[PDB]
């Protein structure tokens, strides 16, 4: 356990100070439940930290970052077990 | 028979030399020693002597092709948030105090 | 900067061999130069034809890149305790002919975050060194001297080979998207290859059943 | 697509080395042909070729160089079927055996612990593992290969400063170019950890040769 050079699978999340004119927010049902606040993501690693890497929301966010995106927000309407039909989603968006 | 000596004699020479070359704020670790044949014990026996959150030693170790080097810069300080956990930091402030 | 504001210093390192596996020595400049010049030249020969009226020139061997510096050494002002003669002796010894290889040493120039055309170092050999002594003590000790240094690029063969095959890979891979044809795929895949590729050769290498035997999302390979 | 990448970039031993020994085959249980057993059980003639196609496809995924030569049924499973598959690799004379489970579309599964030998790294994993070994090796450690290695130990105990982060980043770029031609480094990020102020985190991002 002496000082040395080692290989790790961990990730670091330094603070970012860049700004952009257009920032989107992803509103939908995520894999895991969270609070009512909007999480800010600086890369795909931040999404994995808050949500599991599965579901429609994961791939939409991944598609955003692989197309040149740099900063996004995620707003969760609930857990994926609560999707029933189209009209329910419209009601959820009307909260 | 080879005479056995304490490493502190050579470390003091390194510290005095390192001050003029690199500066008092530079850690005196990772510097090869001279006139040293081999350390008495191998580095594989010192796995319990380094504690990132406690009291620890500075290991003197050899490397293949690099010789015997100093492999540590911590003091006897054991507090995690104490500002004197490194020898060069403690010596730098005393140099400013002087 | 990001953490501190130390002043990075320019360093000169010498090696016996081109690959830099046997170090000779090093010298750190006591004063950074205030200007650095890089020079690139390339020569062409005009094409002469008895039956063609085209105007064209073909490439001829380009001279190696050049680099020029001016360093100042002083030993008179307070805080300058290293003798000028010691620094000038070290600088010339690094630029001199090696007693073993009978050729001048191979040099590396490093300075902080400065990038010398895509690399953190300039690899080359000294091609000129002029020294002017301008101040002396009463015992003729030199107090001020400036050295004008000029090198010519001489890079390692291993780095050149890797970069060559990186930008011109022996085998290239492509991805098939919507509304692509085999001639279109061969153009994109064959762009990086040295000799390109034809649609028939590309089809044969990928074991296609016909000239349209691929689907979007599939991957294809192209060799030399 | 994994086969295409493996052929282009190569295959080799995985790191760190790992060893496996497959489970013993109870040879005293498989003494009856599968085709003769299926025909005797009044199975459909068209079902047999679908049965055999499933076996060949499942074996091919397990090892695509295989060539099936025999098939037998365990006597302790007479309608979940236990099958011993005998195949030859390519055009060689080497023969090997492998247990399987057949379920009647037909489904065929392979026993989990059946391969004996080393673990192998293929394609992208081979290149990713190759760079990892370079970082963990210091020059002078390899016998008769005294220059191979990255050599990041020389930057330990240096003051964390912009000079050190610049030196680390440029050192990695030069060593990977020299000792790993199959990969191209596209970005290096060096950061100081907040919870552990004395440790540096280096993020390296690589791309394969001719991937685009």
């Amino acid at each position: 356990t002496q000082p040395s050079v080692t290989i790790t699978e961990n990730l670091i999340f330094p603070k970012q100070n860049d700004s952009f004119i257009g920032i989107p927010v992803f509103i939908g049902y995520t894999s895991s439940p969270v609070d009512k606040t909007a999480i800010k993501l600086h890369s795909l690693a931040d999404f994995a930290r808050s949500f599991p890497e599965s579901g429609l929301m994961y791939y939409s966010v991944r598609h955003f970052f692989e197309n040149g995106g740099q900063q996004a927000y995620v707003l969760s309407l609930g857990t994926e077990q609560q999707l029933s039909d189209f009209s329910s989603l419209i009601t959820a968006l009307q909260q | 028979n080879p005479i056995v000596l304490s490493p502190t004699a050579a470390v003091a020479a390194v510290i005095q030399r390192n001050d003029n070359q690199q500066g008092v704020w530079t850690a005196p670790a990772n510097i090869a020693l001279s006139k040293v044949i081999s350390p008495v014990r191998a580095y594989i026996e010192a796995n319990a002597l380094f504690n990132p959150d406690g009291t620890s030693l500075n290991l003197v170790r050899s490397f293949p092709g690099k010789g015997i080097r100093i492999w540590g810069c911590r003091t006897l300080e054991n507090t995690h948030d104490s500002p004197w956990s490194y020898i060069q930091t403690r010596r730098l402030v005393s140099y400013i105090e002087a | 900067s990001l953490i501190e504001r130390g002043l990075s210093k320019l360093t000169l390192t010498a090696f016996k061999d081109r690959e830099g596996k046997i170090s000779v020595g090093s010298l750190q400049a006591m004063y950074n130069p205030d200007a650095i010049q890089l020079d690139y030249q390339t020569h062409y020969q005009q094409d002469e034809s008895v039956n063609h009226t085209r105007k064209s020139s073909h490439y001829v061997s380009s001279p190696p890149a050049g680099l020029s510096l001016v360093l100042l050494f002083d030993a008179s002002m307070p805080g300058n305790n290293i003798p000028v003669e010691t620094q000038l002796t070290t600088l010339k010894a690094l630029c001199a002919v090696d007693p073993s290889t009978h050729v001048p040493h191979f040099l590396k120039i490093k300075w902080g975050k400065m990038r010398w055309e895509n690399k953190s170092y300039f690899a080359g050999r000294a091609s000129g060194l002029t020294i002017n002594y301008t101040l002396f003590d009463r015992d003729a000790t030199p107090l001020r001297a400036s050295a004008t240094l000029s090198l010519v690029a001489d890079e390692s063969f291993v780095i050149q080979a890797t970069e060559q095959q990186l930008k011109s890979p022996p085998v290239t891979t492509v991805s098939v998207t919507d509304m692509l044809t085999l001639p279109l795929i061969a153009l994109g895949a064959g762009a990086s290859l040295a000799s390109g590729i034809d649609y028939l050769s590309l089809a044969w290498q990928n074991d296609l059943d016909n000239l349209d035997d691929f689907t979007p999302g599939q991957t294809l390979q192209a060799q030399e | 697509t994994n086969k295409i990448l493996a052929d282009i970039y190569g295959r080799g031993w995985a790191f760190p080395p790992q060893f496996f020994i497959g489970e013993r085959i109870p040879y005293e249980d498989y003494s009856s042909d599968l085709n003769k057993y299926l025909s005797e059980k009044k199975i459909e003639a068209e079902q047999i070729v679908k049965i055999q196609a499933c076996i060949k496809e499942s074996v091919m995924c397990y090892d695509f160089h295989a060539k099936i030569t025999s098939t037998q049924v365990s006597k302790q499973t007479n309608l979940p079927l236990n099958i011993l598959v005998t195949y030859t690799l390519g055009d060689s004379e080497i023969s090997q055996k492998i247990q399987g489970v057949l379920r009647v579309p037909p489904q065929f599964s392979i026993k989990d612990n059946s391969r004996t030998g080393i673990a192998i790294a293929e394609g992208t994993q081979n290149v990713l593992q190759s760079i990892n070994i370079l970082f963990l090796t210091e020059p002078g450690e390899r016998i008769m290969r005294e220059d191979y290695g990255c050599g990041l130990n020389d930057y330990l105990f240096a003051n964390i400063s912009d000079e050190l982060m610049t030196d680390i980043q440029t050192h990695i770029e030069e060593r990977v170019l020299r000792y790993e031609p199959r990969a191209e480094i596209t970005s290096i990020q060096v950061n100081q950890r907040t919870n552990l102020p004395s440790t540096l985190h280096v993020q390296v991002t690589y791309a394969l040769r001719g991937s685009d």
